[PDB]
RNA sequence: GCAGAGGCCCCGGGGGCGAAGGCGGCGCGCAGGCCCCGCCGGACCGGCCUCUGGUGCAGAUCUCGGCAGCAGUAGCCGCUACUCCGCGCCCCGGAGGACUGAGGGGGAGACGGGUUCCGCGGCGCCUGCAUCUGGCCGCGGGUGACUCGGGCCUAAGCGGCGG
RNA sequence: GGCGGGCCUGAGGCGGCGGGGGCGACGGGCGGAACUUAAGCAUAUCAGUACGCCCCGGAGGAGAAACCAACCGGGAUUCCCCGCUAGCGGCGAGCGACGCGGGAGGAGCCCGCCCCGAAGGCGCGCUGUGGGGCCGCGAGGGGGCCCGAGGGCCCCGCCCGAGAGGGUGCAAGCCCCGUACGGCGAGUAGCGCUGCUUGAGCGUGCAGCGCGAAGGGAGGCGCGGCCCUUCCAAGGCUAAAUACGCCCCGGGACCGAUAGCGGACCAAGUAGCGCGAGCGAACGGUGAAAAGGACGCCCUGCGGCCGCUCAAAAGACCUGAACCCGGCCGGCCGCCGGCCCGCCGGCCCCGUCUCGAAACACGGACCGAGGAG
RNA sequence: ACGCCCCGCCGGCGGAUGCCUCGGCCCGGGCGGCGACGAAGAGCGCGGCGGAGCGCGAGACGCGGUGCGGACCCGCCCGCCCCGAGAAGCACCGAUCCUCGAACGCAGCGCGCCCGCGCCGCCGCCUCGGCGCCUGC
């Protein structure tokens, strides 16, 4: 049971925060389980989802693999390539089905140079914690 | 009424206006 | 609550009930009026805690 | 009125300039679903000042 | 003639706009603001109308200086002051 | 002289006890009034004390000692440095000078003064408070 | 657009000349907007940047000129609040009369334990 | 009977294999009420023991919201008036007939309103009938002063003044 | 007499520094009601209240005894527990302290006088200065069945210093965020007369005036005497415990959209209204996803139809009640009873005060929500 | 036929009843931090497309500095995209800060005087007044 008075267990305050979170918080709230292979290499369980990451959906609806091309931060959902709603007519612009970051596993990360630094910081702190404090 | 002892309670003063003449002890355990 | 408004009884001859009404003629300041006070407003002076030996 | 003071005229000007409806792009950007600007006035029905 | 006929001679501006509160309450014959109190240095604030005090009090507007000082007091202004007291 | 209530035409309507406009007596000495009058004329100075100088049938003159609480000598003098504290701002307006203290009944102590100690208003509030404790 | 880091080491004359051109480009951009634009937004902020750098230098040189002067200008004075700027220094507040201070030294505070 | 609280509901209460609600129908109870069944509905809901209350409505010239019959009813009667043809609207244009009748239904100002002004496009709203009209709606524009007025002077007044 | 200086009282200007105005609380100073209670009403009560005005501060005010007491005595203030009774009062209705005792918290001092006198804060001053919080990691779940989508079921696990909670396409410890665990003393006292005030009663505190001390004050019945006990007024400072809105934080046997603030809704003190002071609304919800409606046929167009997207139109929105209404189908139609069911028999409009109401007494068109020990 | 009644069946009109709920409300803590260095408040202006709100102030829907943060920026654009290049976001700090307002050259939007200009208080200084108390010629 939570023993920190400063954290709130109020449904209203918790749901107010979720739906009014600042973009830095919103981004870490939008995290996905790294794949078993990627988890072993980077030694971290979850990474915040980013454009160009390849994710596989395990949830039964609209389930497939693809690259996130769009992160809809305001609705806390991501658009995977290939995950699209049925079009009314064949010759029409595809409409993406929004998928919750939680519903997918990150098979490949867009590595960049900041992400290399960020995944290293997280693993250094995880080393101090895994050294039993 | 009948056989009762007349109350020696003074009537409440400044109940809806004026100085707050009612104190509450919910701050006691704090 | 319910007492923040200015309402007075319209009077006795305007074919309306004598309950207090706002400038427009809107029922106010009563338990049966929408936006009116509770007839007996709840209060923190209730003894919340009992006593045991 | 044809003889007004600049101060009176300037407040009246702001009232005319801001008596406008929500821009159509703002309705799209904000996803409003409440198109009317309720602060809009009409000279015949409204009394400014 | 007390009613509609009398209301046809309404072409006067009894009250204009106050320089300090902007309300249509500044008497033009009396040169005083029914609400602002202007020309008086003090504001016209009456404890009978709490609803007139919740209409134009501290917190109705921007509170630019106050918000910035209160925020700074939470950060580094108390310490700059302890430096000045020395 | 005595005070005459400011009621228009001399009429103080209402209950008969509250009638009567001439011959009422001020609740504060004229010494206290003299110190309240120099406070308003000069609100940049703090009042220390006042003394009787002279009297006539028409007027009574009192000299008031006031302190500039922002002068270098006063701020750095440990004896008068307390006047510079902000809580001593316009002390006459809060009845804190000797004459004001007499008028508030604070020269008297013991029996006679036990309902005027933190203040007359405060004593009434401490006596008329309803405690309503938790384990009443 | 421009970066403040570039203009910080520029002559006050060079910054003054750069503002003149950026303000003439703000006339032409306004003129083309009305007559018939990322540049307009960029040049508005560029005028702001040059103006921040011009002011910072003059305020810095002026601060330095009146630094170490009795009665320095009010803009260059510490922030504080009206209440703090009228308060008594903790040296003035802790000043005690000679007799009272002597009795403090005569009877110094001590540490003791009662069993 | 309602709404909460603390427990229980023999492998841990009933629920997208359908919760509450709603509608129709049985049964059960002297009755308040309850229970089931079908249909709609689409996520919650209890039975019992203990505890708690802003706890039950036909009424109050009750409050607030809906809204019926009257009822296609009363009404749509100041300001003399329109008609023909042209795509043809009560709009426009031509032709007739007329009106306001120089204390005009005429041309202008002061005040008050504050864009109503103009031009173009429009009929969703208004224009108490209609509209293709407009004082309406959308889009774009419009007020230029050494000589006019403000400003200036003083009026009745109003303020200010060591005090 | 006229011209210079010093002193003393003024006058204008310049510098440095301060004041002013704000905040629906808490706090200090003042001025100050009435409704009301007395079953009428004047004193009284309301109430030393509303409100008006002035003034601070993070608290304020109070404060180191001209105190209380009467003891086998205490010992500045403020605050809490207690007695509510001593008393006051058309001795009516009402009103009303304190000391002792238990606690919270505790902390003491200065000036004038006096002595030196410029040793000083030295343009002054001998009419006296000086000195005596931030930053972070953060565990552990699969299979099968069905769904539009499990967070459902049905087996089997795993983590737990974490089974607080929130999010996720349905009820999730293991999908995600988090949570548990961590680092960095004189015009005075008094007295006389007067007004206000208090429980203070031949005066509790205050004040106007007149008069005015010297050893003086107090000991709760005035005066005169004599003792006793106990203190030093008419100058000043002081922390702590105590109070409390705005604002931030957290919690709740709270409210759940006519409720809860007036205000849950991109734009509420808003739209609107009043010359003005001021008054002041209403309006929550599509879905999992905007996927917000494919195509074709018809029409002068609008629109209509066929469907389409969806699990579903849920189509400007969840559910979708009653009142009321339209189409179609059945019936001649109020309630209670007996029968197959349209006859026979019974039946005034309730609520309400009232001796008595169907009343030509009063309220009630209807419905729904709210609505009073 | 109307009107009712309702034996079902299906439409409307309405918005009850559910269920929810980024809002109240009460209770604790904390805080106690405004202003002539211009507050509180107000008026105008400011966005590429810009009505209201919020925010800003002619440097205007912001700008600089320092640290984080690490891909986005509601629409159409634009700008980014990269071991740093640097979007959302996040503190803290420095500035800018129109007109009115205690409101300060005088007015309220109009007019000065000087090369900035309000009042009151305190403490200094400068200039000089008095048949005030004196003194020398």
């Amino acid at each position: 049971m939570k023993l920190n008075s400063a954290v709130t267990a109020s449904r209203r305050k918790c749901r107010k925060a979720y739906f009014t979170a600042n973009a830095e918080t919103r981004a870490k709230m939008m995290s996905s389980r790294l794949s078993k292979e990627l988890r072993a290499e980077h030694k971290i369980k979850t990474m915040p989802i980013r454009r160009g990451d390849i994710v596989e959906i395990f949830t039964g609806g609209h389930k497939g693999t693809g690259k996130v091309v769009e992160v809809r931060r305001r609705d806390y959902k991501i658009c995977v390539e290939g995950i699209n709603q049925k079009a009314r007519n064949p010759e029409a612009k595809p409409v993406p089905y929004p998928i919750h970051p939680s519903n997918c596993i990150i098979k490949e990360l867009y590595m960049n140079g900041s992400r290399y630094r960020a995944i290293k910081r997280r693993q250094e702190r995880n080393a101090e914690r895994l050294a039993r404090i | 009424g009948r056989n009762v002892a007349f109350s020696n309670m003074r009537r409440y003063k400044c109940t809806n206006k004026g100085p707050n003449l009612i104190k509450n002890w919910f701050n006691q355990p704090a | 609550a319910g007492v923040q408004c200015t309402a007075h009884s319209w009077g006795p001859g305007r074919a309306v009930a004598r309950l207090p009404r706002k400038h427009g003629g809107i029922g106010a300041y009563a338990n049966f009026a929408r936006g009116g006070h509770m007839a007996h407003p709840t209060t923190v002076i209730r003894r919340w805690c009992r006593k045991v030996n | 009125t044809a003889n007004k003071t600049l101060s009176r005229k300037l407040r009246l000007a702001k009232k005319t300039k801001t008596n406008k409806n929500i821009p159509r792009w703002v309705i799209a950007k904000d996803h409003l679903k409440k198109t009317w600007n309720y602060k809009r006035h009409h000279w015949r029905r409204s009394h400014l000042k | 003639s007390k009613g509609t006929a009398s209301f046809g001679k309404r072409h006067t501006r009894i009250h204009g706009s106050c320089r300090r509160c902007g309300k249509h309450s500044f008497h033009l014959q009396k040169h005083e603001c029914a609400s602002c109190g202007y020309p008086s240095a003090k504001m016209r604030r009456y404890n009978w109308s709490y609803k007139s005090l919740r209409r134009r009090t501290q917190g109705t507007g921007s509170m630019s200086h106050m918000r910035k000082v209160y925020r700074a007091y939470n950060s580094g202004t108390l310490k700059a002051n302890a430096r000045k007291y020395l | 002289g005595g005070r005459k209530r400011q009621c228009v035409h001399g009429i103080s309507y209402g209950k008969p006890r509250n009638i009567g406009i001439v011959g009422l007596k001020p609740s504060r000495s004229l010494r206290a009034l003299a110190e309240q009058k120099v406070g308003r004329r000069l609100p940049s100075l703090r009042v220390l004390n006042s003394y009787w100088v002279a009297q006539d049938g028409s007027y009574k003159w009192y000299e008031v000692i006031l302190i500039d609480p922002f002068h270098p000598w006063i701020r750095n003098d440990p004896k008068i440095n307390w006047i510079c504290n902000p809580v001593m701002k316009r002390r006459e307006c809060r009845g804190l000078t000797s004459a004001g203290r007499k008028a508030r009944g604070l020269h008297n102590k013991g029996i006679g003064a036990m309902k005027l100690r933190p203040s007359k208003r405060a004593a009434w509030k401490r006596n008329h408070t309803r405690s309503l404790r938790r384990y009443r | 657009g421009l970066k403040a880091k570039d203009l910080v080491g520029l002559s006050q004359e060079d910054l003054q000349r750069k503002l003149a051109d950026l303000k003439r480009e703000l006339l032409s951009l306004r003129t083309m907007k009305a007559t018939a634009i990322a540049r307009f937004r960029v040049c508005k902020k560029d005028v702001a940047r040059v103006l921040t750098v011009i002011n910072q230098k003059a305020r810095d040189e002026a601060r330095a000129a009146f630094e170490g002067a009795e009665h320095i200008p009010k803009t260059f004075r510490p922030r504080l609040t009206h209440a703090m700027r009228c308060q008594l220094t903790e040296k003035q507040k802790r000043l005690l009369p000679s007799k009272l201070m002597k009795r403090k030294l005569q009877f110094p505070k001590l540490k003791y334990a009662v069993k």
